[PDB]
RNA sequence: CCCGCAGAAGAAGCACCGGCUAACUCCGUGCCAGCAGCCGCGGUAAUACGGAGGGUGCAAGCGUUAAUCGGAAUUACUGGGCGUAAAGCGCACGCAGGCGGUUUGUUAAGUCAGAUGUGAAAUCCCCGGGCUCAACCUGGGAACUGCAUCUGAUACUGGCAA
RNA sequence: UAGCUAGUAGGUGGGGUAACGGCUCACCUAGGCGACGAUCCCUAGCUGGUCUGAGAGGAUGACCAGCCACACUGGAACUGA
């Protein structure tokens, strides 16, 4: 199926544009632990 | 406060509206389905989503969700839309219900399947 | 006995006929409190034996006019 | 017979120089099933050893309640810091139908059918502070009969 | 309506004989009883403060037989009624008339007395009721057509409740197998062990 | 005209009529001025087959007010000596 | 600015028993004696004396049982912003029965369990729990 | 409705199982497919996806959606607040309004007590009765918090006089 | 949505209705309603009730019954108690 992107009526590039898209944006992911990993709950209970 | 300050403006009840404008409280409506596509989330969560803008029966244009894994619908396939949002996808207050005018049950469902439309199997 | 109200003259000037303030002293439904409230009334009478913002007798009867179904009956405490 | 309870344990921490040190502390509520309560709060750096921490800190602070044999007196309200607990007595109302962390004192406390609510706020920690701020308010027709009218049959009835 | 799966099976989660199966034999001990109610089983509940009232509920209802929708309306007609609601929660369970044909003596189990109630057998005060769920009054006689007498299963039931408690509030014959439903029952006699204490408070919330 | 008449309450295959006076040109169902007793015409061997307040019917001859042929035969039902 | 000068009674009241006062001096009224006269007589005040020749000046000597306020709380119930009448069996009872209520009846001011016996209602006063 | 006939014979699904909220493991897939009421799950050892075994809930129904009230004391009369959290007009004078010190008299308007007329029936509630029981139908009562009238009571409020 | 009102507000007299009446017409007075919300706009059949809630309230008014209204749209009368 189809893919809404952002950039509307993209002219010359055909994949450079979706680059910049949010469907390619930076997957970062999150630490534990790690600068940044404090719980609060976890996953259960 | 101040009973006195209370006869002259009431006590007024807060007006809470509608989650969804679906045309005055009924159950479902049936949507002409214009532009199926796909988006991607809001942030936490990066998935690719399935989503449909409906034209409804009524004059109101509407995007809603489709749920399950796997999809039939077309550029028209007149379906029939429930309400309720995603809370992922900004803009999406509706569902669709798998199951109604169009949109088939889901392949192979095996648990929890009047959601998402699917009989039975017979072996 | 008739039925009867006290009541107070708003205005005179309208030739045989006089229009009465009545002051009715009813509790708010939901906050408890006693509101002062007003019922006027347009009132027949003889043509100028009463006059403007005086203490009033009325009574009810068949109605005279477009209003003005109600009658005097007497005048206690004149207008000073 | 003395009927130790728990009601919530909640974790908390200091936060220091590397990282941040995690404790846990209890709430518990001891009660010998007849007319007296009490709670202790107890907290340690290891769970089971904050409730029995706040099992023995229950014990030594123990309210005396007069009750009507199986409920409360009068209608009593309980205000403590967030609380604003009212709890009514309910002639035989037929059982302790009470909030979270009210209910958990109360049925310890020897009544069995009160009604209650809890207003405003619905910490723990001070809701249960608030109701045995109640029972500790509320006064026996055998003690308001030596201020006031002097005579237990005059003064009921 | 009824739950015809294995009875045996809600023993367990109860860890408590409801003397579902138990009938002609004595004390079981046949199916690891306080152990083992699925795969899970072996591992310890930590049973929150709405599990120990559910727990309590499900059993006064697989106790006497009872689906909920029934069991929410005697209830609410115990709520209305004058007087302690958990006493009168507990006085229309043990009136219904499948449970008064089981404490004659009628049926080993009290599913063999709502099949025996439901199959015309049952004679309550010179008429025959299908009905279960039939409500008895004190002062009622209650008794068995001669079409299903003594046809070899009455028969050892009868003989199997001369081991059990006897009820207080009934008197029967058991030769003439027609038995007085005398008064309705206290709550000092019933059980004593279901705690009703907290049904009352389930509705509540 | 009034008319002191029977008005089919009850269930289905189970009737309950109420003698009642009524004026004529309303429903059976319908506006009635006071309901003056009952009639059970399944009801039992039992203690109430029929009531009826023959003071107010009594009233409402002497005001002028006809009997439908039902209820006039519940007078002679209801009599005198029986 | 002196609108309510029974709301004025109660307050001194408390006032004098959360400072532990031995006694409590106030302007007199009519009503004040009325009022007083029914806290004397039900165990929540010990001798009210009404000493005052042109400036009547009532003084209400304090009740205190162990070292402890015998007035639990006292709060003026119909206020002269909402007055409260209260029917026969709408009369209230404050702490189930063991406090009483002050109503003003039309045989006089008495308290709430008097006005049963009597049969008639009026307007609440005050709550003496 | 009753009797007789045969044959366990023709008759069990739907949701859920991370927390709230009763009920858990294995496999597949790897921020993908998907879930979702809220917080949020999924990045290779997912009790949260999908399937499987097990369990829990309701049961000829079970879920979703919609609408309503509830929880919500979250428009607070009952029953909230306003130094800093949302909120004291920048400060005054002041009409209408709201409130009003103290004693006697009279008035009885508000108030309170009683009576009478009415407040349709059904409904709801109580005690009973009838269908094998229940739902249902029904008898009697209470209620319908009200309004009008008359008879009093006079503490409090209002009027009027000092 | 801040002022609306000219048969409008009242009077006298004739007429009209089963009946009082600006209901109507001629003449005279210039009033009448309005911040206790007239006027205008949006929405809506009304009640007993129903649902909910411990209550006070909040929402609603299907079935059942009482009242009103309308009968393709707009208007008019005739007959008739």
């Amino acid at each position: 199926s189809r893919y809404q992107h952002t950039k509307g009526q993209i002219k010359d590039n055909a994949i450079e544009a979706l680059l910049h898209d949010p469907l390619f944006r930076q997957r970062v992911e999150k630490n534990k632990k790690g600068k940044g990993s404090y719980m609060r709950k976890g996953k259960h209970g | 406060a101040t009973v006195n300050q209370l006869v002259r403006k009431p006590r007024a009840r807060k007006v809470a509206k509608s989650n969804v404008p679906a045309l005055e409280a009924c159950p479902q409506k049936r949507g002409v389905c214009t532009r199926v596509y796909t988006t991607t989330p809001k942030k936490p969560n990066s998935a690719l989503r399935k989503v449909c803008r409906v034209r409804l029966t009524n004059g109101f244009e509407v995007t809603s969700y489709i749920g399950g894994e796997g999809h039939n619908l077309q550029e028209h396939s007149v379906i029939l839309i429930r309400g309720g949002r995603v809370k992922d996808l900004p803009g999406v207050r509706y569902h669709t219900v798998r199951g109604a005018l169009d949109c088939s049950g889901v392949k192979d469902r095996k648990q929890a399947r009047s959601k998402y439309g699917v009989k039975r199997p017979k072996a | 006995k008739i039925r009867t109200l006290q009541g107070r003259v708003v205005s005179d000037k309208m030739e045989k006929s006089i229009v009465v303030a009545i002051e009715r002293f009813v509790k708010h439904p939901i906050y408890g409190k006693f509101i002062k409230r007003t019922t006027k009334l347009h009132v027949h009478d003889e043509n100028n034996e009463c006059g403007i913002g005086d203490v009033v007798e009325i009574r009810e009867c068949r109605p005279l006019s477009k209003t003005k179904s109600w009658t005097l009956v007497r005048v206690v405490e004149k207008a000073v | 017979e003395l009927q130790e309870k728990l009601i919530a344990v909640n974790r908390v921490s200091k936060t220091v120089k590397g990282g941040r040190i995690f404790s846990f502390t209890a709430l518990t509520v001891v009660g010998d099933g007849n007319g007296r309560v009490g709670f202790g709060y107890g907290k340690a750096r290891e769970v089971p050893a904050a409730i029995q921490k706040a099992m023995e800190k229950a014990r030594r602070n123990m309210i005396n309640v007069a009750l009507n044999n199986g409920t409360l007196q009068h209608p009593v309200k309980g205000v403590h810091t967030g609380s604003r607990v009212f709890m009514q007595p309910a002639s035989e109302g037929t059982g302790i139908i009470a909030g979270g962390a009210m209910r958990a004192v109360l049925e310890v406390a020897g009544v069995h059918n009160v009604l209650a609510k809890a207003y405003g706020s619905t910490n723990p920690i001070n809701v249960v502070r608030a109701t045995i701020d109640g029972l500790e308010n509320m006064n026996s027709p055998e003690m308001v009969a030596a201020k006031r009218g002097k005579s237990v049959e005059e003064i009921l009835g | 309506a009824r739950y015809l799966g294995p009875k045996l099976k809600l023993s367990r989660r109860e860890g408590t004989d409801l003397f579902l199966k138990s009938g002609v034999r004595a004390i079981d001990t046949k199916c690891k009883i306080e152990q083992a109610p699925g795969q899970h089983g072996a591992r310890k509940p930590r049973l929150s403060d709405y599990g120990v009232q559910l727990r309590e509920k499900q059993k006064v209802r697989r106790i006497y037989g009872v689906l909920e929708r029934q069991f929410r309306n005697y209830y609410k007609e115990a709520a209305r009624l004058k007087g302690n609601t958990g006493e009168n929660l507990l006085a229309l369970l043990e009136g219904r008339l499948d449970n008064v044909v089981y404490r004659m003596g009628f049926g080993a189990t009290r599913a063999e007395a709502r099949q025996l109630v439901s199959h015309k057998a049952i004679m309550v005060n010179g008429r025959v009721v299908n009905i279960a769920s039939y409500q008895v009054s004190p002062n009622d006689v209650v008794s068995i057509r001669e079409k299903a007498k003594k046809q070899s299963r009455v028969k050892a039931a009868l003989e199997l409740a001369e081991q059990r408690e006897k009820p207080t509030w009934l008197e029967v014959d058991a030769g003439k197998m027609e038995g007085t439903f005398k008064r309705k029952p206290e709550r000092s006699d019933l059980s004593a062990d279901i705690n009703e204490h907290l049904i009352v408070e389930l509705y509540s919330k | 005209m009034v008319t002191i008449r029977l008005a089919r309450h009850g269930a289905k295959k189970r009737p309950f009529y109420q003698v009642v006076v009524a004026d004529s040109r309303n429903a059976r169902n319908g506006r009635f001025i006071e309901r003056v007793g009952f009639f059970n015409p399944i009801a039992s061997e039992k203690e109430e087959g029929t009531r009826l307040d023959l003071d107010r019917i009594a009233h409402w001859v002497g005001q002028g007010a006809t009997i439908s042929d039902r209820v006039a035969a519940l007078i002679k039902e209801v009599n005198k000596a029986a | 600015s002196m609108q309510d000068p029974i709301a004025d009674m109660l307050t001194r009241i408390r006032n004098g028993q959360a400072a532990n006062k031995a006694a409590v001096t106030m302007p007199s009224s009519k009503l004040k004696v009325a009022i007083a006269n029914v806290l004397k007589e039900e165990g929540f005040i010990e001798d009210f004396k009404v000493e005052g020749d042109t400036k009547p000046e009532l003084e209400l000597t304090l009740k205190y049982f162990q070292g402890k306020a015998v007035v639990e709380s006292i709060q003026r119930v119909s206020r002269p912003g909402l007055r409260i009448y209260k029917r026969k069996d709408e009369l209230p009872k404050v702490m189930a029965g063991l406090g009483i209520a002050v109503v003003s009846t039309s045989k006089g001011v008495m308290t709430d369990r008097a006005a049963r016996q009597a049969g008639l209602g009026g307007e609440i006063i005050c709550y003496v729990a």
